[PDB]
DNA sequence: CGATCCTCTCGA
RNA sequence: AGAGG
């Protein structure tokens, strides 16, 4: 229907993308503090739009909670962690005959996750679970 | 009527609301302590696996049949396995239960903790009947089965204490808050502007009376009134969790007094 | 000894400074036009508002273990409000005949400035600062 | 490990007697030391647990998604209507003597990875084993039941050490020692040894 | 695999007392009880116990490491009071306290509907 | 380099390794598996005949057990199948292979062993649990951590192999290191953080923590000291018990800042006899400062006796703290209302600023001084004010983070963070570098496909004004991955080169070594120095010590 | 040929580390070795620590041989050298 | 003023000081004599070398010749009394633990100086950050830093990468 | 839940990874160092398909 | 494993920088550290 | 460029200097200069000074350059050590390097250099020219399996 | 994969309150937060186990084996 | 020539 | 050689 299109690197180089659809093209005549400090548009000859920030990032960083609020190696480090986790890998291990595989007894879903991961599955195949944790210093051990 | 007062504010069948008065910390905390896990119960110790064609390996059952709570009202009328003279178990020491399922219909077979049946000498004794506070009456969903699925076993409840393993406590979690205002100052408050506002104040706070701003803080004062609720896992009833919680640590401290005498 | 120091104060300032517990107070003499006083005081057990009037006293007695209290025969030169212990580190003389001293409280400092302090402070382990009403 | 980029190996396991709690009686699964925090910078964790805390109480799922409008003041403000103080803060007691903490606690869930690389999967110890072929040195691997290696960079540190009887047994009477026949002539190996 | 036996921390070793009582060489007149096999539970409940007395000069209590399931405890008392009676006489006081505590919650209990 | 500089070892073992607070400095703690499977050949004398004849008796399975007896003719007797494993009644010259038991000698290593004091000799103590165990304050010098760190350990089979290790390799002696004339271990973590915390003038303790405190201090006198406060409940300061757990004769001198004997801010040093007087115990003290504690310890009462130091001090600290706690909520980087507003108009006036000096450039109006690019000194210009502007936010946040702030305790103490950190997360994360360089147009004349051509913009060049609890942009964020990104090759390349630098140095002072003369030398007896260091001098032994003839006037000289 | 005359000698009089270190150890062989000890091992058994008591006693018959770049040494008796370390 | 001296002084005078418990108000038994011959007997037995010849008693009386002066402006006859108020029973057992110190700070004949001194400067090394010149506040400043330095120097690279000439 | 993507080779699993190279039939310049004597080269990385 | 299958590798001025034009094509964050940082990508 | 120099009254004080920086070196040509100072001027290339200077002066400012390397990096060594390292390179007369074409070139052992780099082609050149080792050191002793002249084996032990 | 008998941080008996919470949620169309509120999983520790559940059991049980 | 070590499965 | 601490 031509609403959306491929776009390579190079063709890149002669477009101007908008990052949010509707926070990209408004009008002009208080904020919220919280809230992160948003450049306003400035430039407004467009030609295409992103489809969501967010899809930057691949099945790794797509798994990490905020990694906006991160230190950006240790979003690096959290995408070599879980591929060293464990959990449900496939319906299928009971029928399979793999040379090693490690399956969660009690796999839970993320408390908080990314819109990504229903891609991703995870809410389905999980890889952790929910503990009570406490940032304390106890014994010391 | 002298010494440790208690006053019950709430009770239920698995719930004392209480406000034990008139008490040293460590006495609360000790009792708290071991009504955690020292107060003996009864649990599966021993699984005997006859046939298993489920989805779920035979110690991930073994493991939640551990879990199940049993019965465990006549528990000091049974013995613990270690100090009974038979090779391995018996009926002074131990209950044996069943538990054979086979998926009938082509529906899904749920397989609950009311199709565990015991097949020991009970001796007329409030033992060894799995807890059923399910409302339809099934209780816990051990497994799920297909149709060819089958699941036969056996299995020994045997008698201990939390300390040992987690499955053996009539635990839950226990309420436990003293001074609802620190007028003790054993706790200095976190805040951004003002404690009183950013911090919430708990129900206790209704009893106690407020620190009133325009008074010293009360050097010699120490803490004696603790606002508790002990919740039961079912294996006991409510009552003798407190009250089996106060004896077993009565019992071993009384157990150091005849041991000085031994020495 | 008995006690070696003996005067009434009276408070110029009040200072928490980062603290909630401790205040530094800054006092001078009722009686001399030069002795300074400059001490750290538990205020959450002994308040000290502004514009008050304080005895303070360096005894002596009144080395092994520390026994508790017990309502025995137990009678200390304790008839005042706030009771401490001390050790001084070093001693100034801050020109012609004026001595400071220097006392810690485990921490708690204090400063005493004057003149006849002679037979009344040496380099001992021993400081017990009474204060009153 | 937790989902932001820091692994760990438990110190010890504490039974729930021991372990601080809450005025509740809820107690952590887990306690992380409040060090591994300001050196890496990792405040998604520390947003992580406050979303998850909101999110378990009200029973909706966690809105975690990166470039989103989701503040601190908003998950705070909600968790706050629940009870809760805004900041995951909680007073908790000292399981140990059960008085207060006069520290209040970061408390909540944080969804944590069970990790593969276990210590069992790893211990390995050899008083003499099986020996090489060719090297007549000690076998590779744990499974081969092999040695550790005492390599250049190992030596170093006993040279600097002054160690010389030491290194000199951690290479000859532990891994390949041989009494080899020389020729008082050659200087080679080239002697017929005919021993007894 | 190097991990104890769980009953380790309630059931006695092969030649192992709960009780073992030292001579204090640091001070006179004290003592210091081992406990095998208890932990925090008693510990405290004895040693705040202690604090209670008028003519115990000294009592504290410390588990020198977590895995293992002793306790040490330290009393000192005034010259005529052997410390063992020390802890004779507050560790049946304890059993008094609770004796007490389990008569009046019983009378609660029954007082109360559900 | 493989079979002969180095080579696989027997006696040896590897395990994952946990820090231990009631474990020994020079101990380790090794798990009955490792302690069971390696051996020590002691030869039988009647001094030790009746234990060794005891530890047979208990054979490979039982821990204080062994495996193997050695007969005169060197024939061995494999205790696990023996069939006379029962009977054997040892004989003088017999060596029996014995477990490795409590307090013996064992090298502990950390790869990559970089200096001597990643290989040191410790005392056994055998564990239950699967880890190898170790004190905190051994961390640094072995530069590990628990994140699932391994270590290796070998055992010396000699008599004198074994002396070799107590005698010149042991953890006590390695303390004050010669590599930098101080101390290479010190207080860490908790124990940092917490002793602070507990010196603090504020903090006082009851009988009853007192007590505890005491009794957990192993060398204790067994007299108790007397309270600081005795009015209405006798107290006493934190600063008290921890002066227990310092010996005698031991003395203490700093003076910081507004340190002025009578110390308001309660800032500097003094222990006199070994008791605190003044000041807040920290890192400046208590770490592995050239001048604090442990360098005056193991100097002046003992290298054994400082390494019960450490001990003494986690003890009563960790115990205080364990019973007080000490947290890091999200609250912690929650910075006020109106002080985001101050961090909000700095980027403000930071931007407009640059605005100002784009402007100029732009209308020919920069003359850029001697050596400089015009368009390079813009660069110059622009990044310096976004720098200070970043500074200057996270100066603003750190002057209102309340003394009750988690993370500025931290900071205080100086167990864990900096000022950086407290910037970033709670005011703004600043400007990003690749090549030293902002961020470059990697895309024709633009850094992404969203901003217009010839856009030399802070936001633009890759300014993250947002902290990291307000969040980064889509933009901001890819910067930042660019820029982080920098840092990860580097470091993987710093690695590889650092190594490789190590080994050559390693490889042409090796045979360097003080003569009977203090003459350095080389295997073939060629003079390097004539005297060491250029006074015949060990590294250790030296201190910094002001010399008080050089400075000052030629009227206060005389005077 | 080679030696150095007994009161001509520069090395340090005191005992170094690794002297005494290698002193101990060697000592501490002989000694579990079955050897005759020249002390009173007055509640002591450990071989180390009864070479250690020997030492500090000085009845140690043992001679250091301390060799000096050019190809010459000098004769030190463990009995002679200070122990200060 | 402040540079790496054996034996700290600042320490053993306040040793005597709390060993001999040193009162600020009594006169000290010391002569000028003693203190000025004193100090001077101590420097000639501060051994590091033991050499009957010219050349090792030159070497010895050069490896000292620093820590001397440290030595003597700590030690001097004003200092002494007027700040340090020693006796002569504590000033003596001051010039013993000096010399005791002295002798005890001195290098082990069989020491391994070059490994030593080469993970010395080797472990450091490995601790290095951020390969962009630190010491560059301002472009003008731009001089090889860190790591890609360090390798230039070890390898003696004929081709300097930012080869730069400060000129007084 | 299975994506395939993969193939079979011997029961095992094996994954065909992605190879990144310069591409082809590209027209680019480089200018040349300092000791070079030539300044710039113009280059092209011609193939077929 | 769907992490495995979006890999790519790239053998051997300076690439293993992640440049600008990855933006939407390759993650900037999923790469391994050391050995070959930066030349192992994910889409 | 501040410089703290001793003031009339005899205490040293800060007095503030103009000092001028360079791209570039020709060293030989800029001392023979006026209007500067001829006994102050330096460069980072220590191989200069060493060239203009003598083999002394290079000493002296190879170990300016190392130190400061390790002090940029806020980190303090003890002298002795880099003082060793530079010394090392200097005692040969000229500028020798911790490469394999420097320090491992010179007339050591044959299996003393053959453990760094170039190890058979070390033993091959030893081939040539009939090579004898002392073995005194470390790496012979080490490769030999012998107790090393190290700290423990620096002496003997006799009776 | 099947429900845990008791909350992992307390011990709340949580191995039988699953049929009624997808019931709770079905028939009677409440929301999850009430719907752990009306089982008595009043703790956020025992809410998780419940909320944070994925009962993997019921795709095992599909395969015919 | 291009840090150390550690586990490791797999053709040929 | 590759996969990963
Ligand atoms: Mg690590
Ligand atoms: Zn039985
Ligand atoms: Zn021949
Ligand atoms: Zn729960």
């Amino acid at each position: 229907e031509g609403l959306v299109e491929y776009i390579d690197a190079e063709e890149e180089e002669s477009i101007l993308i908008a990052m949010q659809p509707e926070d990209l093209e408004p009008a002009e005549a208080d904020v919220d503090p919280a809230k992160r400090i948003r450049v306003s548009h400035h430039a407004t000859t467009f030609t295409h739009c992103e489809i969501h920030p967010s899809m930057i990032l691949g099945v790794a960083a797509s798994i990490i909670p905020f990694p906006d609020h991160n230190q950006s190696p240790r979003n690096t480090y959290q995408s070599a962690m879980g591929k060293q986790a464990m959990g449900v890998f496939l319906t299928n291990y009971n029928v399979r005959m793999d040379t090693m595989a490690n399956i969660l007894y009690y796999p839970q879903k993320p408390l908080g996750t990314t819109r990504a991961m229903e891609y991703l599955k995870f809410r389905e195949l999980p890889a952790g679970q929910n503990a009570i944790v406490a940032i304390a210093c106890y014994s010391g051990y | 009527e002298e010494g440790p007062q208690v006053k019950i504010r709430e009770a239920s069948k698995d719930n004392v609301d209480f406000i034990l008065s008139n008490v040293d910390l460590a006495m609360a905390n000790s009792l708290r302590r071991v009504m955690i896990a020292e107060i003996p119960t009864l649990a599966i110790d021993s699984v005997e696996v006859e046939t298993n064609t489920t989805v779920l390996a035979d110690e991930f059952i073994a493991h939640r049949l551990g879990l199940i709570p049993l019965q465990s009202m006549d528990i000091e009328q049974l013995e613990y396995s270690r100090d009974c003279f038979c090779e391995d178990h018996c009926d002074k020491c131990s209950v044996v239960l069943t538990l054979q399922a086979f998926g009938e219909s082509e529906s899904t077979t749920n397989v609950y903790s009311k199709d565990l049946v015991i097949v020991s000498n009970l001796m007329g004794r409030n033992i060894g009947h799995p807890i059923i506070q399910d409302k339809e009456g099934n209780g816990v969903l051990i497994c799920k089965l297909r149709k060819g699925q089958e699941l036969k076993l056996t299995c020994v409840a045997k008698k201990g204490i939390a300390k040992e393993h987690a499955k053996w406590g009539p635990a839950a979690a226990i309420e436990f808050e003293y001074d609802p205002w620190n007028k003790l100052k054993h706790t200095d408050y976190w805040y951004e502007q003002d404690s009183a506002k950013e911090w919430p104040q708990s129900k206790n706070c209704e009893y106690e009376d407020p620190p009133n701003e325009g008074d010293p803080f009360d050097y010699k004062a120490q803490a004696d009134t603790f606002y508790m609720n002990v919740e039961s896992v079912g294996s006991i009833p409510v009552d003798q969790v407190v009250v089996r919680g106060i004896d077993t640590l009565q019992k071993k401290v009384a157990s150091i007094l005849l041991a000085l005498t031994q020495m | 000894s008995n006690t070696l120091f003996d005067d009434i104060f009276q408070v110029s300032e009040v200072d928490p400074g980062r603290y909630n517990k401790v205040c530094r107070i800054e006092a001078a003499s009722t009686t001399q036009d030069q002795c300074k006083l400059t001490l750290d005081i538990n205020v959450e057990l002994f308040p000290v508002a502004a514009q008050d009037s304080l005895t303070v006293t360096i005894a002596s007695s009144l080395t092994r273990s520390w026994r508790p209290p017990q309502a025995g025969d137990r009678s200390l030169a304790d008839d005042y409000d706030y009771v401490m212990y001390g050790t001084a580190y070093k001693f100034e003389e801050v020109s012609k005949d004026l001595i400071a001293v220097y006392y810690s409280f485990g921490g708690l400092l204090m400063r005493l400035e004057g003149n006849y302090r002679n037979l009344n402070n040496l380099k001992q382990e021993n400081a017990y600062l009474l204060i009153r009403r | 490990a937790s989902r932001h980029g820091q692994k760990g190996t438990i110190g010890i396991t504490y039974r729930r007697e021991d372990m601080p709690f809450t005025a509740e009686g809820i107690v952590p699964d887990l306690i992380i030391n409040p060090h591994a925090i300001p050196s890496r910078m990792t405040v998604a964790h520390l947003i992580e647990c406050l979303l998850s805390k909101v999110a378990a109480l009200s029973g909706n799922e966690g809105d975690a998604s990166p470039f989103t409008d989701i503040t601190v003041e908003g998950i705070s403000k909600l968790l706050r209507e629940h009870g809760y103080q805004s900041r995951g803060f909680e007073v908790m007691y000292n399981g140990h003597t059960g008085k207060k903490l006069m520290a209040q606690i970061f408390f909540g869930p944080t969804y944590y990875q069970r990790l593969r690389h276990m210590v069992d999967d790893k211990i390995h110890a050899r008083a003499r084993g099986p020996m090489q072929v060719l090297t007549r040195q000690p076998v590779e691997g744990r499974s081969r039941d092999g040695g550790l290696r005492f390599g250049e960079m190992e030596r170093d540190c006993m040279i600097a050490h002054g160690a010389a009887s030491f290194l000199k047994e951690r290479l000859m009477e532990a891994s390949d020692a041989f009494r080899v026949h020389i020729c008082g002539i050659c200087g080679l190996m080239t002697v017929i040894a005919k021993l007894n | 695999m190097n991990a104890p036996d769980r009953f380790e921390l309630f059931l006695l070793g092969e030649g192992e007392s709960k009780l073992k009582i030292d001579p204090d060489t640091k001070a006179p007149n004290a003592v210091v009880i081992t406990f095998e096999k208890e932990d925090h539970t008693l510990g405290n409940l004895i040693r705040a116990e202690l604090l209670n007395d008028r003519k115990v000069l000294f009592a504290a209590y410390k588990v020198e490491h977590p895995f293992f399931a002793r306790f040490k405890l330290r009393i000192q008392t005034t010259e005529g009071y052997d410390p063992k009676d020390a802890l004779k006489n507050a560790c049946n006081s304890i059993i008094n306290k609770l004796g007490a505590l389990k008569t009046n919650f019983e009378t609660e209990w029954n007082l109360q509907t559900l | 380099r493989g079979n002969l500089m180095g080579k696989r070892v027997d006696f040896s073992a590897r395990t994952v390794i946990s820090g231990d607070p009631n474990l020994e400095l020079d101990q380790v703690g090794v798990p009955k598996s490792i302690a069971k499977t390696l051996t020590y050949p002691e030869v039988v004398t009647p001094y030790n005949i009746d234990r060794l004849t005891q530890l047979v008796r208990n054979g490979p399975n039982e821990h204080p057990g062994a495996k193997y007896v050695i007969r005169d003719s060197g024939d061995r007797i494999d205790l696990r199948y023996s069939k006379r494993a029962g009977d054997i009644q040892l004989q003088y010259g017999w060596k029996v292979e014995r477990h490795i038991m409590d307090n013996d000698p064992v090298l502990f290593n950390r790869q990559p062993s970089l200096h001597k004091m990643s290989m040191m000799a410790h005392r056994v103590k055998v564990i239950p649990y699967s880890t190898f165990r170790l004190n905190l304050s051994v961390t640094s010098p072995y530069n590990a951590d628990f994140d699932g760190d391994e270590m290796n350990l070998h055992v010396p089979q000699s008599e004198e192999t074994r002396a070799e290790l107590s005698q010149l390799c042991a953890v006590p002696l390695q303390i004050v290191s010669p590599q930098s004339n101080k101390p290479c271990m010190g207080i860490v973590q908790d124990t940092l953080c917490g002793i602070r915390k507990l010196t603090l003038r504020d903090t006082f303790i009851e009988l009853d923590q007192v007590l505890n405190m005491l009794y957990w201090v192993p060398d204790w006198d067994g007299v108790i000291p007397t309270p600081a406060i005795i009015k209405p409940k006798p107290l006493w300061s934190g600063k008290q018990i921890l002066s227990v757990a310092i010996p005698n004769g031991i003395h203490l001198q700093r003076f910081d800042e507004g340190t002025t004997l009578l110390s308001p801010k309660d800032n500097g040093m003094l222990i006199i006899d070994g008791q605190i007087i003044f000041g807040v115990v920290e890192k400046k003290t208590v770490g592995s400062s050239n001048g604090g504690l442990i360098h005056v310890v193991t100097r002046e009462k003992g290298p054994q006796v400082c390494a019960k130091l450490f001990g003494n001090i986690q003890k009563v600290v960790n115990f205080w703290l364990l019973h007080n706690g000490f947290s890091t909520g999200i609250g912690d980087t929650i910075a006020d209302g109106p002080t985001m507003r101050e961090i909000t108009e700095t980027i403000a006036e930071a931007k407009k600023k640059v605005l100002d000096v784009t402007k100029e450039a732009q209308a020919n109006l920069l003359t850029a001084k001697h050596g400089m690019t015009l368009r390079e000194s813009f660069e110059d210009n622009v990044v310096r004010f976004l720098n200070e502007a970043r500074d200057k936010a996270g100066r603003l946040a750190e002057v209102n983070l309340k003394d009750l702030n988690n993370v500025k305790q931290m900071v205080m103490a100086g167990s864990k963070g900096s000022f950086i950190n407290i910037a970033q997360m709670s005011a703004c994360v600043g400007q990003q570098s690749v090549e030293g360089k902002r961020i470059a147009f990697g895309f024709v004349d633009r850094t992404l496909p969203h901003f217009s051509k010839d856009d030399y913009s802070p936001e633009s060049k890759g300014f993250v004004e947002n902290s990291y609890l307000r969040g980064l942009t889509p933009q901001e964020f890819f910067f930042h991955a660019m820029g982080g990104r920098e840092g990860l090759i580097d470091t993987a390349v710093k690695t590889a080169e650092t190594g490789y630098i190590q080994r050559r140095l390693v490889k042409a002072l090796e045979d360097i070594m003080v003569h009977y003369d203090n003459t350095t030398r080389n295997s073939l007896g060629n003079v390097i120095q004539f005297i060491y260091g250029e006074d015949g001098m060990d590294a250790a032994h030296i201190e910094k010590q002001s010399l008080d003839t050089i400075g000052g006037s030629d009227a206060a000289f005389e005077k | 040929e080679k030696a150095i005359p007994k009161d001509q000698r520069a090395t340090t009089p005191y005992m170094t580390k690794y002297e005494r270190a290698r002193i101990l150890g060697t000592r501490a062989l002989q000694i579990s070795m079955n050897a005759p000890v020249f002390v009173d091992l007055e509640g002591e058994t450990d071989p180390l620590r009864i070479a250690m008591k020997e030492l500090a006693e000085k009845k140690i018959p043992l001679v250091i041989r301390r060799y000096l770049p050019d190809g010459s040494f000098e004769d030190w008796s463990v009995e002679e050298l200070i122990v200060d370390l | 003023a402040n540079w790496p001296l054996p034996v700290n002084i600042r320490r053993i005078i306040q040793n005597a000081q709390q060993t001999f418990h040193i009162d600020h108000t009594k006169p000290s038994d010391l002569t000028i004599k003693d203190i000025v011959l004193g100090v001077k007997d101590l420097q000639e037995n501060l051994l590091v070398l033991r050499g009957k010849n010219e050349i090792i008693q030159n070497a010895q009386r050069d490896a000292v010749t620093l820590f001397c002066c440290l030595l003597r402006s700590r030690l001097a006859t004003r200092r002494v009394l007027q700040e340090y108020r020693l006796t002569k029973q504590a000033f003596d057992w001051v010039l013993s633990n000096i010399e005791a110190q002295f002798l005890r700070s001195v290098v082990h004949p069989g020491e391994m100086v070059g490994v030593l001194a080469a993970q010395s400067i080797g472990e450091p090394a490995t601790q290095m950050t951020l390969n962009t010149f630190h010491f560059a506040g301002v472009a003008s400043k731009k001089v090889t830093s860190g790591v890609p330095r360090l390798k230039e120097i070890l390898n003696v690279a004929k081709n300097m990468k930012t080869p730069s000439l400060t000129v007084y | 839940f299975d994506m395939g993507g993969y193939f079979i080779i011997n029961g095992s699993e094996k994954v065909l990874i992605a190879q990144e190279r310069s591409a082809g039939n590209i027209v680019q310049v480089f200018k040349k160092a300092a000791p070079s004597p030539i300044s710039h080269v113009a280059e092209i990385r011609s193939a077929l398909e | 494993t769907l992490s495995h299958l979006r890999r790519t590798n790239t053998p051997i001025a300076k690439p293993r920088q992640l440049h600008n034009t990855h933006w939407g094509l390759v993650c900037p964050a999923e790469t391994p550290e050391g050995q070959a940082c930066g030349l192992v990508k994910n889409l | 460029y501040d410089r703290k120099v001793p003031s009339p009254t005899g205490e040293y004080v800060k007095e503030p200097e103009w000092v001028l920086e360079t791209d570039g070196v020709n060293l030989s040509e800029v001392m023979t200069v006026p209007g500067i100072d001829p006994t102050r001027i330096y460069t980072n290339s220590f191989i200069d000074i060493m060239e203009v200077l003598g083999i002394e002066a290079g000493r002296a400012a190879l170990y300016k350059e190392v130190y400061n390397v390790i002090a940029s990096d806020g980190s303090y060594v003890n002298y002795r050590h880099m003082a060793l390292l530079v010394d090392v390179m200097t005692t040969q007369g000229g500028l020798t390097s911790v490469t394999r074409h420097g320090f491992n070139r010179s007339n050591t052992g044959a299996l003393m250099r053959c453990s760094f780099e170039e190890t058979v082609e070390i033993l091959f050149e030893a081939g040539a020219s009939a090579e004898l080792d002392d073995c005194r050191g470390v790496s012979e002793n080490v490769i030999l399996g012998q107790m090393a002249p190290i700290g423990t084996g620096a002496f003997d032990v006799m009776i | 994969m099947i429900v845990p008998v008791r909350c992992f941080s307390c011990g709340k008996v949580v191995g039988d309150k699953w049929e009624s919470y997808l019931n709770l949620l079905q028939e009677d169309e409440l929301d999850e937060g009430t719907a752990l509120s009306r089982l008595g999983l009043k703790r956020y520790c025992c809410r998780r186990m419940i909320l944070t559940h994925v009962d993997l059991i019921e795709k095992f049980l599909r395969y015919n084996p």
